[PDB]
Formats: structure tokens, C-alpha cells, sequence
């Protein structure tokens, strides 16, 4: 996940081209993180150890 | 420094973008991540950066 | 901002409800609705935090609900102690919270 | 138990600006958000802004954008709120309240969970 509420703003460049980039973070600040169960990962390393 | 508070990962960059008309340039900004941004050469550690 | 009725009344032993309504953004988007009691001349009190959950110390007489772009508190087993103002505060716009005008309760 | 102390009553002429102060007690200062609330005499509650005491990030309602700024001192364990461009209609009670729980992984800033309320302080403009 990425908890923070990024916006998106377009920058007009040249004849009709646009460039999308972040404009603001309307919320608070976060940490991007990934979650795995510790029990399931212990099992899936124990069995990989056995094999 | 979004709303009185620091964010460690994102830089608020401002650059002169070209409008649709070739003559007129416009000052524009966007929040670029780190990794995407590198300090620029030939300057005395100032706040000048490039992609 | 955010609409609420002005007042409500009933006799002791009855049950009454107080409603709150807002746009699809404020109340319709999240289950973040909280109800605060206030006796006149006192700091408010803390009754319902999520739309249908109570904290410690709050009687089971009080309970909440949500439906679409509106939510409502339920007061059950009325007595003279329930004569107080009640405000709803809910998740507002971007990263804000907006509060209603408040409803007065009169126990006959 | 926990208590939230606030400044005493205030009196001002229009345009003077006031910095109200809040001082929580009984819990770690940087573990819970601080939410600032207003109640004009005879009116309903109105929300001004929240603050992240861990990092000083703050946000205010649209009808206070720039008109209000709030900061804190973690060493003292207190929070401040400066209101600018006073009118006669700003006469109100101001409450300091304890919001959600800070964590690095989910935004609890906007959660309307005002667990504990300050005593409230009266600001008078006339
Ligand atoms: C990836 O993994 C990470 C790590 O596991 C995940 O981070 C964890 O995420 C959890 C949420 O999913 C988070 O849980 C929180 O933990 C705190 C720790 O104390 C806990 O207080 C929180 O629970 C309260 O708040 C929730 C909000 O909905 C309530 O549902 C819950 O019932 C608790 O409410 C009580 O305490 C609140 C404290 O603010 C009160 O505001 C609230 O009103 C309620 O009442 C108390 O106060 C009353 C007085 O006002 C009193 O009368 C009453 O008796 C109560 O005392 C919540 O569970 C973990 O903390 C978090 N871990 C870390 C390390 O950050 C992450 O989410 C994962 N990501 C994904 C995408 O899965
Ligand atoms: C995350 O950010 C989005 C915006 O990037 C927030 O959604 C926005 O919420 C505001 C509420 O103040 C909406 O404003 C309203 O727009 C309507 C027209 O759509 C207008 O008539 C109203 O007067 C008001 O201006 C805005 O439209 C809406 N934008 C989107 C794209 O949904 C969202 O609330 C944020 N969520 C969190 C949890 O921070």
C-alpha cells in the first residue's frame, strides 16, 4: 500500500502534449509498506528448509 | 515542507516549462521523488538539480 | 456546513433519534461519524466514536447508524439526564472534519 | 486519567491576533493528534484544524486558510494556535482536543475521535 493521498496535475508542453506530475499530498505523510504474516512466512521457510 | 511539515522523500521542484507558443516560457512546479533527482554539476552545492 | 435538525423531544421511557446529513463526500465516503453530548455550560462529552461503536463509560442507551449520505443517533429509555445538546462530527472534505449545528433534547 | 490545560480568558480589540496555548497531561505528548475546535456563544461546534505533534504537520479548514496557524514545543509538551485578523464574530470558546493515534502506516489524522477535551478558554473581541 501507499497510504498518502497524492494529487495529480498536468503541465502543458508544446503543441498539445501534457506531462502529469504530483502537485500536492492532501492529507498526512506515510510510509509505503508491504505486510506478510510472520507465522505463514515461518512455515514457508521451514518447509523450504526441509525440501 | 508541505503545510509546516517536512517530507523526507519528495522535493518540490520548480522549472521553466515551454508553453504551446514557442516564444513564451512559463514557470511551473511539481513534486519529484528522490532517486528521480540528481544534483547538477558545475555549481557550489546550491539548490540546482536535474532529472 | 453539514445539516442537522434543531431540536427533538419526548416523554421519559420513550426512544428518540437525531439525524445528520451531508454530501456524498463527507459522510457518504467514510464510516467516520462521531456524536458528542454537551450539557449547557460544560465541555462536550464523548458518546459514539465510529458510527456504531461506544467508548468506555457510555451507557447502552445510546447507539448510532448510517445510511447513504446521512447518519443518525438513537437515544433509548429517555430520562431527565438525557436533556442536553448533541452534535455530530464526521469526516469532512480533503483531510478535514466538519461538525453539525447541534440538536437539543427535551424530556417531558 | 489525562487532563488538557488551556490558557486563561482573553480580551482584545479587532485586528490584534491571539496565540492560544494548550498543555496535555497524563500521556505521551507525541502519541496523539491535536484537534482545535471553536464554539461561538450560543452556536454549534466548528472545526479549525488538526496538528501532528510528532512532525508539526498541520491542516486547517477552508474558511481558516492562512487566517490560522498552529505550532508546538515538544520539550515543554504544549501546543499553540495563532488566530489572525480578529473580528467581533470570533468571540468564542476554543477547545483543545485529543485526536487519533499517530502511526507510520495509516493516516489517522481526520478520524473524528476527540477522546479528551480541554477545559476551554474564552476569547473576547470588542
Ligand atoms: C501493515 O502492518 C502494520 C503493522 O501491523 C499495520 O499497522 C497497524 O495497523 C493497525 C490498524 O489496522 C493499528 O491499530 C491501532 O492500534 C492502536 C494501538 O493502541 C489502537 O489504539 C487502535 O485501536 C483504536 O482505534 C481504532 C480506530 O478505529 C478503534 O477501532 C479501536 O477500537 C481503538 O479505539 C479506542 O482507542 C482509540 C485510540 O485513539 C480511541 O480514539 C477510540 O475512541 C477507542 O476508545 C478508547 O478511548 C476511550 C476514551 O476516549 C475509552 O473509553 C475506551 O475504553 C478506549 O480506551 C488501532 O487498533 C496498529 O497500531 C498499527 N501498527 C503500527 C505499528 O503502526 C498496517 O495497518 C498494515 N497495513 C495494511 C494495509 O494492512
Ligand atoms: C483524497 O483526495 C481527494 C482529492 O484528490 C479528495 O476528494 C475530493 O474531496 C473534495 C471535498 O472537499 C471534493 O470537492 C467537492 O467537489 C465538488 C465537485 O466534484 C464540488 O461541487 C464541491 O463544492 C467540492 O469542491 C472533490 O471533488 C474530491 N475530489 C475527488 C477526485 O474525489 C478526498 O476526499 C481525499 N480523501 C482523503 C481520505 O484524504
Amino acid at each position: 500500500t501507499r497510504p498518502n493521498n497524492n494529487t495529480r496535475k498536468s503541465v502543458r508542453i508544446g503543441p498539445g502534449q501534457t506531462f502529469y506530475a504530483t502537485g500536492d499530498i492532501i492529507g498526512d505523510i506515510k510510509q509505503a509498506h508491504c505486510n506478510i504474516s510472520e507465522e505463514k512466512w515461518n512455515d514457508t521457510l521451514q518447509k523450504v528448509g526441509i525440501e | 515542507t508541505v503545510k509546516t511539515g517536512t517530507v523526507e522523500e519528495m522535493k518540490n521542484c520548480s522549472f521553466n516549462t515551454t508553453t504551446e507558443i514557442r516564444d513564451k516560457e512559463k514557470k511551473e512546479y511539481a513534486l519529484f521523488y528522490k532517486p528521480d533527482i540528481v544534483p547538477l554539476s558545475e555549481t557550489n552545492n546550491t539548490s540546482e538539480y536535474r532529472l | 456546513a453539514l445539516t442537522q435538525p434543531a431540536s427533538v423531544s419526548g416523554s421519559p421511557g420513550q426512544s428518540i433519534t437525531i439525524s445528520c446529513t451531508g454530501t456524498k463526500y463527507d459522510v457518504g465516503s467514510h464510516d467516520l461519524v462521531s456524536w458528542y453530548q454537551q450539557y449547557p455550560g460544560k465541555v462536550p462529552k464523548y458518546m459514539i466514536y465510529e458510527v456504531n461503536k461506544r467508548p468506555s463509560g457510555v451507557s447502552n442507551r445510546f447507539s448510532g447508524s448510517k445510511s447513504g449520505n446521512t447518519a443518525s443517533l438513537t437515544i433509548s429509555g429517555l430520562r431527565a439526564e438525557d436533556e442536553a445538546d448533541y452534535y455530530c462530527c464526521s469526516f469532512g472534505g480533503s483531510a478535514t472534519v466538519v461538525c453539525g449545528g447541534g440538536t437539543k433534547v427535551t424530556v417531558l | 486519567q489525562v487532563q488538557l490545560v488551556q490558557s486563561g480568558a482573553q480580551m482584545k480589540n479587532p485586528g490584534a491576533s491571539v496565540k492560544v496555548s494548550c498543555a496535555p497531561s497524563g500521556y505521551t505528548f507525541t502519541d496523539f493528534y491535536i484537534h482545535w475546535l471553536r464554539q461561538a456563544p450560543g452556536q454549534g461546534l466548528q472545526w479549525m484544524g488538526w496538528m501532528n505533534p510528532q512532525t508539526g504537520r498541520t491542516n486547517t479548514a477552508r474558511n481558516f486558510q492562512g487566517r490560522v496557524t498552529m505550532t508546538r514545543d515538544t520539550s515543554i509538551g504544549t501546543a499553540y494556535m495563532e488566530l489572525r485578523s480578529l473580528t467581533s464574530d470570533d468571540t468564542a470558546i476554543y477547545y483543545c482536543t485529543t485526536g487519533g493515534w499517530i502511526s507510520l502506516y495509516y493516516d489517522s489524522s481526520y478520524y473524528p475521535n476527540f477522546d479528551h477535551w480541554g477545559q476551554g478558554t474564552l476569547l473576547t473581541v470588542s
